This record gives C-alpha cells, structure tokens and sequence, in this order.
C-alpha cells in the first residue's frame, strides 16, 4: 500500500518563565523514528525506532544541526508573529509546522505538504501543485509575498519530490521487517445490558498496524449510524493500535446487526455477528 | 483557538487480575499544549508515570499518551485526572476494563 | 531526513 513521511514541530513562548520550548518528532506512517526536545539531556536528534540506528554519524550530526537551526527559526518566528498581530510580550503563544511526502503502492510520489499554524489556527500552507501558497489571513500575505520572491516553493518542491521520496524509500527498505508489516486486527464482539429493554454491542479491533482502519455497523445488511458510538483510534503503547465501535440495540434484535472490519492486513473485509 | 481534551483510559493488553499490564491515558484534540495528567490508584496520584513526545493531528490539535506499568486487581480502582485551561476543575475519568 | 534549508515566516 501507500506510505508517508512526516515531521511535526511545536514551539511555545512562556514570558517570565524563560525562553521558548521546542519539540520535534518524525514519523514514517504511524511509527515515530526520531525526536528532539530542546530542554532534554542530549541536545541531539535521538532515535526512536531500531532501523534508524543504521544511519551513521554524518546523519546524526546533520539532522541535529538542522533541528537545532529549526528551533532557533521558530524563536525568530514567534517574535515576527507577535509583531504581525500587534501583540504584547506578556502572553504565551504557539507556533506549529508540519511537512512531508506521500507515496503510492509503487513508492512513487503522490503528494507533498509544508504548512504552519499560529495559536491553534492555520497561518500559511503550500498548495498541492507545490508552486503556490495559501495564506490564511491578511497577516499571512506578508509571508506569502516574501516566499514567492525568494523562490521558497521551488526549493521545497525539489525536496518533496526527490529527497523526501528517496529517504522514505530507504527507511522502508532498511526497516522492512517492521515498517512493511501489516498486522491484521484481532477482532471480537461483546454484549452488555443494564436494563431489560436494550443492549450495547461493542465491536473490538486490537493489535493492528498500520493505524488505518474502518469499523462499520450494519442492520439487515444496510449501514447503521444511528445509536452508534465510534472511539478515536488509540495507541496501545507497543506500536499497535486499538479501536471500538458500539451500537445500542433493542432486546431480542441483536442478530440483525453485523460489524464490518476493513484493514490492509485483511485479504478481504471481515464480518462479525453476536 | 482553544480546544478541550478528549480522554480515553484503557489497558495495553486485555486486563487479567494479578497479571502485569500498562495503564494508558490518551489525551487528544486539545489546544494549547499545556496540560496536567495524573494517573490515580484508589484516588491517590501514581508517582512513576511516563508520556509520549508532544505531537499533533491534521487540525493542529495535540495528543499525548500517559502510561504506567501496573498489576490490576478486583479491589483496586484506577482513573485519569486531567486539568487544562479549558476546564473549570480537574476532570476524572475512571478506568473501565471494557472500554 | 529533514529539509536542508532555513525557512523563516
């Protein structure tokens, strides 16, 4: 199937409580592989998956150099945005950035991303064509005009279509045993009643990878959304994921309902009944 | 933009009394990132709790996994206690081994 | 692998 590489960056200013704190994390699909914490012991980019340890000192030096430079730029950006939005130096603020690339089943380029947020809302984003920008508000047009002049998109395009794709491929090959695995979900259904009148059926999906999954309820072979509850896919803590979907049914009608599970690790979709 | 955390409390593996496991509290969908998260045993704060590195979703909202190793019993009651700027008082979610 | 340039708002 398809794959992605993504980096996620967060900086928070806290006036009167020191200089900003910066956190960087890198993922391939749903697996974290690197981290940097500006207040942590090492002051280096750190490994978080076994296969990235295959990379040598030039890599760890280079990635450390780049992430530290990124942290300093966010410190500059926090000041820049305070100015753009005419804000005082008393409040706490947050800058976020994400970038990365998607490839299809043939490992060829599908899509690239490069975008920023300020205080929980969009600020600026690279469009799908990798040639133009979407500015979220009037303030962000200043950044847009600046980046168009300095040809930022062209440089970013080269990374997203080349370097990003090639290194995603390298990681997938180097960590084949884990990154290219598909762990099908362990599935079961439970039944619970507090009254004589209704019962909750809960369809479970456990120990699956990647996180991508679809859980649907049907009644008499028709999709059923009313009286259902679906929880957010959640991490087990061991590199696998969990999810449940539940439906409240009238007593005596449990057998009308089926739970349908779709996952890459399943050769065909699964059907569960009470 | 501020967003209130979603909270899920659950075990890593299917719970079996007397067998070691990990207790998880997954907080997600929040903004800003400043958050307080305690795991509780019979109403008391568990000392040794670890957490994931701050990350975020496509809507920019943050998520963290807090976790501790524990051995569940019939007697003991577990919970997650969360405070955030969006909450007037700490929010307590009890661990239900079936959720 | 990270992008190899300095992007500033």
């Amino acid at each position: 199937g398809s794959h992605s590489m993504r980096y996620f960056f967060t900086s928070v200013s806290r006036p009167g409580r020191g200089e900003p704190r910066f956190i960087a994390v890198g993922y391939v699909d749903d697996t974290q592989f690197v981290r940097f914490d500006s207040d942590a012991a090492s002051q280096r980019m750190e490994p978080r998956a076994p296969w990235i340890e295959q990379e040598g000192p030039e890599y760890w030096d280079g990635e450390t150099r780049k992430v530290k430079a990124h942290s300093q730029t966010h410190r500059v950006d926090l000041g820049t945005l305070r100015g753009y939005y005419n804000q005082s130096e008393a409040g706490s603020h947050t800058v976020q950035r994400m970038y990365g690339c998607d490839v299809g089943s043939d490992w060829r380029f599908l899509r690239g991303y490069h975008q920023y947020a300020y205080d929980g809302k969009d600020y600026i984003a690279l469009k799908e064509d990798l040639r133009s920008w979407t500015a979220a508000d009037m303030a962000a047009q200043t950044t847009k005009h600046k980046w168009e002049a300095a040809h930022v998109a062209e440089q970013l395009r080269a990374y997203l279509e080349g370097t990003c794709v090639e290194w995603l491929r390298r990681y997938l090959e180097n960590g084949k045993e884990t990154l290219q695995r598909t762990d099908a979900p362990k599935t079961h259904m439970t039944h619970h009643a507090v009254s004589d009148h209704e019962a909750t059926l809960r369809c479970w999906a456990l120990s699956f990878y990647p996180a991508e999954i679809t859980l649907t309820w049907q009644r008499d072979g028709e999709d059923q959304t009313q009286d259902t509850e679906l929880v957010e896919t959640r991490p087990a803590g061991d590199g696998t994921f969990q999810k449940w979907a539940a439906v409240v049914v009238p007593s005596g009608q449990e057998q009308r309902y089926t739970c349908h599970v779709q996952h890459e690790g399943l050769p065909k979709p699964l059907t569960l009944r009470w | 933009i501020q967003r209130t955390p979603k909270i899920q409390v659950y075990s890593r593996h299917p719970a079996e009394n007397g067998k070691s496991n990990f207790l998880n509290c997954y907080v997600s969908g929040f903004h800003p990132s400043d958050i307080e998260v305690d795991l509780l045993k019979n109403g008391e704060r568990i000392e040794k709790v670890e957490h994931s590195d701050l990350s975020f979703s496509k809507d920019w909202s943050f998520y963290l996994l807090y976790y501790t190793e524990f051995t569940p019993t019939e007697k003991d009651e577990y919970a997650c206690r969360v405070n955030h700027v969006t909450l007037s008082q700490p929010k307590i979610v009890k661990w239900d081994r079936d959720m | 692998r990270q992008i190899s340039q300095d992007v500033k708002l």
